[PDB]
């Protein structure tokens, strides 16, 4: 820990100033730590005690380690922090094991004291001063400054990374084949080299990154494969999830279910058939984290076949840039899309699942489509490609359904699966009137305050028909008219609302809804054999409309 | 001496921290390589972690020399740079331009490349070539000149341009010349072979006395507008509503028309349906035939009178900003309208290729878009906003797998309501 590496330049937040935090003196055995833990830093250059001049100052303190014979400096930077620039952003996102690719060996590589071993810009130093409390009241104190990247501050992070980057920049371009992934102190070195070789790199690595300041582990490697890492469990062929453990109980929070869902979501990546629609139903209605929340049939009925799923461990592949990608996707049941993507029979490189409505009626089709597209995206994410698709939907099917559709929409390459469930269309309305087939003219109205309705119908062959409803709206009513009208019908009708907002929902052909009163509209529009619905301005005189807009 | 022209944001703003979307191993091969070159010649320089910025970039292809090319969307950085430099009296847009014969844009946009950026404000112009699945952070770069695609280019250049241009104008006093961004717009009413000849002229005039470089897009391979991008506004239509010709009448006609006719009410004063509703006096079965009335057509052919004309009333308001709504209508058609203010339309129009072998909804909204833009820019002066009826998602996906513009306009994503039928046509 004493890196040559040029610093990088820092600065305060425009208009800002160094931070002046008074430092509350503490116990006598907590200073005396401090003093031997910062002598000890101050001999490594990793600080130095500082002139009465001027540096600003951020709290100190000093905790008991996991272990007691050591004890452990701790700065509050939360001030500092706060009048400090902001940095490029370091990697939010982590690699996925499905993307990695196929490694003879794999070496990780911890890089001790991190911060410590990179320099801190010169001209910022004055604004990490602090001060380690006296004898008692009677000293002034000693005042230090940073001389590295300090263990909270907000900058660390990104020069660190920023450093590392540059110090492997000239053994990645000596080595294009030993590839290395960073990840905080963490380096992990893999390459298609013999055992003997490779073990030989790796100390030239190491001996490296010791001539810039960086400190490797000394067994070469204290790797012992399976790696754990982050949720992951990597073994030298194949990738898991870690032991998922899902807990029982009989009054659930808030809290506890959130924590239930989001382990779920994580079994899905390889866990196929993992469901979490209900759980998640039953969750965000306020956000009280601890307001406890009443277990549903259906939410219990779910977390059941979970666990069941969850029962047998399972495992996926690591990629091969060679064979190419191919996306599977099965209907579940309401709204549930699951899939797995794949490169040889059986071998999967990870699952996942789909289930948003994206509104209140929808259909398979358009359901489909949106789970292909999250996928895509996915896929380019972790591969740098899309994936050949193979979908539960033949080409007459979805042909139909969009060149009719009123929205723009593309899926890539894709192949039929002969596997039921098939997606398909339940119903189609006719594109002209129907002539041997009663015209019903229906209309629906409520009281905006009574919240009271009627619901209606005046058909050419002279049938009217007028039904009360309860608690309803005008848009609710105007659907139980076009109901009312299916229902009196023959297999074959011709119907004409004014309302636009009924026309909207059913003209979507939606084969299933979040409304209880579309649904029933959807099973109707199934058992017909012709359905012709049509829309004409309210309130225009248009014979048929008239006098059934008088009726409701 | 770099004689660098101080550029600020606008007051109270910071700079772009836009995120870079994910790209195909292929397009960020590309970058690699675009960016490792320009690296070399000076153009952009490795950045540091204390430089936050961000802006979005993009590999297209400028239609195929299997070549391929940086996109940088400066949407963000464009609006915190500039409703201010001296963006309002200066040379605004031309009005003869849409009515010339024929009007060629060529790209200026490698000028830019050698005057130097402002120390300062180079920060600002930050952007990242994304890494495959996370595994190494992205390569970053900042520009050391004048960015194509950022709306400080064409107007720092502003001065140099005038003066180059000036003999060429000097001596063509009947060609206007306007600039939009990385594009300029020559327009005359000579002959096509004269008009092309003149604008060779004009090529070969930057390219030497420039020392600027306008790419040679040659003539036509396949049958339409190829040789720099000609356009021929002269020739630009208006897609008027229209009304069916009828032979036998239904109730369901009618009251199809009715509708339609009633909508269009909001927008021409004189239709009337009163003389066309009484024919559908009782509840009749959509299907029953009826005659139409004496007084009907001395209505309804009245009404296609007035739907001839478009509207009038309607002026282009220049602080206000354009908006582009388009409806898929099937068929590989398209309609549009350019609006300001609801039902106060500046313009409507369509767009339409079918069943040429490779074509698709997004690549079809993609030439659209790009084709409703240029004709916005020659008769406004400016990109309007589009309200795309696409998924938000897919077009995000997409849209650069066909776009070949070097600039890029709003656009939000929306939900068409079934008044594809008011627009549609034949
Ligand atoms: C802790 C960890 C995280 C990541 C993201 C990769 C990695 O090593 C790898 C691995 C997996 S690590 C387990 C392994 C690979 C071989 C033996 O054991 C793979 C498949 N391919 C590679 O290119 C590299 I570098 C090791
Ligand atoms: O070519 C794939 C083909 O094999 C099957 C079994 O007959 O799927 C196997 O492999 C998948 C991933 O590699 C697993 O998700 C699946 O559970 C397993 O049976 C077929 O389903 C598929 O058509
Ligand atoms: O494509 C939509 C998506 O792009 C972002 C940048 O990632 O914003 C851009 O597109 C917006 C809509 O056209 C503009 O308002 C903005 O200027 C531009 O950067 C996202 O903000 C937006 O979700
Ligand atoms: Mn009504």
């Amino acid at each position: 820990p004493i890196s040559p590496i040029e610093t990088v330049p820092v600065k305060l937040k425009p208009g800002m100033d160094g931070p002046k935090v008074k430092q509350w003196p503490l116990t006598e055995e907590k200073i005396k730590a401090l003093v031997e833990i910062c002598t000890e830093m101050e001999k490594e250059g990793k600080i130095s005690k500082i002139g009465p001049e001027n540096p600003y100052n951020t709290p100190v303190f000093a905790i008991k380690k996991k272990d007691s014979t050591k004890w452990r400096k701790l700065v509050d930077f939360r001030e500092l922090n706060k009048r400090t620039q902001d940095f490029w952003e370091v990697q939010l996102g982590i690699p996925h094991p499905a993307g990695l690719k196929k490694k003879k060996s794999v070496t990780v590589l911890d890089v001790g004291d991190a911060y410590f071993s990179v320099p801190l810009d010169e001209d910022f130093r004055k604004y990490t001063a602090f001060t380690i409390p006296s004898i008692n009241n009677e000293t002034p104190g000693i005042r230090y400054q940073y001389n590295v990247l300090p263990q909270g501050w907000k900058g660390s992070p990104a020069i660190f990374q920023s450093s590392m980057t540059k110090i492997l920049e000239p053994f990645k371009k000596q080595n294009p084949d030993i590839v290395i992934y960073q990840y905080m102190d963490d380096l992990y070195v893999g390459s298609d080299l013999e055992i003997g070789q490779h073990r030989t790199k790796i100390e030239e690595l190491r001996q490296h990154l010791l001539r810039w300041g960086l400190t490797t582990p000394d067994k070469k490697h204290q790797k012992e494969p399976p790696f754990l890492w982050m949720g992951y469990e990597l073994h030298p062929d194949k990738w898991t999830v870690q032991p998922i453990v899902l807990p029982e109980k009989d009054s659930w929070t808030v809290n506890d279910i959130q924590k239930l869902v989001g382990k779920l979501n994580w079994a899905s990546q390889i866990y196929p058939g993992i469901k979490v629609r209900q759980l998640s139903k039953l969750l965000r209605g306020t956000k009280a984290l601890t307001e406890v929340i009443p277990l549903t049939e259906e939410a219990e009925l779910e977390l059941a076949e979970n666990r069941e799923i969850l029962k047998e461990p399972v495992h996926g592949v690591y990629y091969d840039p060679s064979k190419d990608l191919i996306a599977e996707i099965q209907k579940q049941g309401q709204g549930q899309w699951t899939y797995q993507i794949y490169q040889e029979p059986f071998k999967n490189l990870k699952t996942g699942k789909y289930a948003r409505m994206r509104g209140a009626h929808t259909n398979d089709v358009k359901q489909l489509t949106e789970a292909v597209q999250k996928i895509t995206t996915e896929s380019i994410v972790i591969w740098g490609k899309t994936p050949k698709f193979k979908l539960p939907i033949q080409k007459e099917t979805w042909e139909t359904w969009w060149t009719e559709y009123w929205q723009a929409t593309w899926i890539p390459e894709w192949e039929f699966v002969n596997t039921p469930p098939l997606v398909k269309l339940w119903y189609q309305l006719e594109k002209e009137p129907i002539v041997g087939a009663e015209t019903f003219y229906v209309d629906g109205a409520a009281n905006r305050e009574t919240k009271l309705g009627k619901a209606g119908y005046v058909t050419n062959k002279g049938r009217q028909k007028v039904v009360p409803l309860t608690n309803t709206t005008n848009q609710k009513t105007e659907l139980q008219a076009i109901y009312l009208a299916l229902q009196d019908s023959g297999l074959e009708v011709n119907i004409v609302t004014d309302s636009q907002y009924a026309l909207g929902i059913i003209q979507a052909q939606p084969d299933k809804s979040e409304s209880e009163l579309v649904n029933q509209i959807i099973e109707q529009l199934i058992k017909k054999e012709k359905v012709y619905l049509a829309w004409v301005p309210a309130h225009k005189g248009i014979g048929g409309n008239e006098q059934v807009d008088k009726l409701v | 001496p770099i004689e660098t022209v101080p550029v600020k944001l606008k007051p109270g703003m910071d700079g772009p921290k836009v995120k870079q979307w994910p790209l195909t191993e292929e397009k960020i091969k590309a970058l690699v390589e675009i960016c490792t070159e320009m690296e070399k010649e000076g153009k952009i320089s490795k950045i540091g972690p204390e430089n936050p910025y961000n802006t979005p970039v993009f590999a297209i292809k400028k239609k195929d020399s299997t070549k391929w090319r940086k996109l940088v969307d400066f949407r963000e950085l464009n609006k915190r740079t500039q409703d201010f430099w001296e963006v309002q009296l200066g040379i605004p847009h031309p009005a003869g331009l849409k009515k010339k014969k024929s009007v060629t844009v060529l790209d200026v946009g490698d000028a830019y490349f050698s005057v130097p950026l402002d120390e300062d404000f180079r920060k600002y112009t930050a952007f990242t070539i994304p890494s495959i699945n996370n595994e190494t952070p992205g390569i970053r770069y900042q520009y050391n000149v004048l960015p194509q695609g950022w709306k400080g280019s064409p107007a720092i250049f502003q001065s140099s341009m005038t003066k180059i241009l000036e003999p060429f104008k000097k001596q063509n006093p009947d060609i206007v010349i306007y600039q939009y961004m990385d594009d300029l717009y020559v327009g005359s009413d000579l002959e096509i072979g004269q008009h092309r000849t003149k604008i060779e002229e004009l090529r070969q005039h930057l390219l030497r006395w420039g020392l600027t470089t306008p790419d040679k897009k040659h003539q036509k391979e396949p049958p339409f507008l190829w040789m720099g991008y000609e356009l021929h506004p002269d020739k630009w239509t208006v897609q008027p509503i229209v009304l069916p010709e009828k032979d036998s009448w239904t109730v369901n006609d009618i009251q199809k028309l009715v509708g339609k006719l009633n909508w269009a009410s909001q927008i021409y004063p004189g239709i009337k349906v009163r003389q066309l509703s009484k024919l559908l006096r009782g509840t009749k079965a959509l299907t029953e035939v009826i005659p139409l009335t004496e007084e009907a057509e001395l209505e309804l052919a009245e009404n296609r009178e007035i739907l001839k004309e478009p509207v009038h009333g309607v002026y282009y308001d220049p602080s206000k900003d354009l908006i582009a709504e388009i409806q898929k209508q099937g068929q590989g058609q398209w309609t549009y309208q350019i609006y300001q203010e609801p039902f106060k339309n500046l313009k409507t129009g369509k767009y339409a290729r079918m069943r040429g072998a490779h074509t698709n909804d997004v690549k079809q909204l993609t030439e659209a878009v790009q084709k409703i833009t240029t004709e916005s820019i020659v008769i406004w002066g400016k990109t309007p906003k589009f309200k795309l009826p696409i998924q938000k998602e897919t077009w995000e996906t997409w849209w650069t797998e066909y776009w070949q513009a070097t600039w890029i306009p709003e656009w939000e994503f929306v939900n068409t309501p079934p008044l594809v039928k008011l627009w549609y046509q034949l």
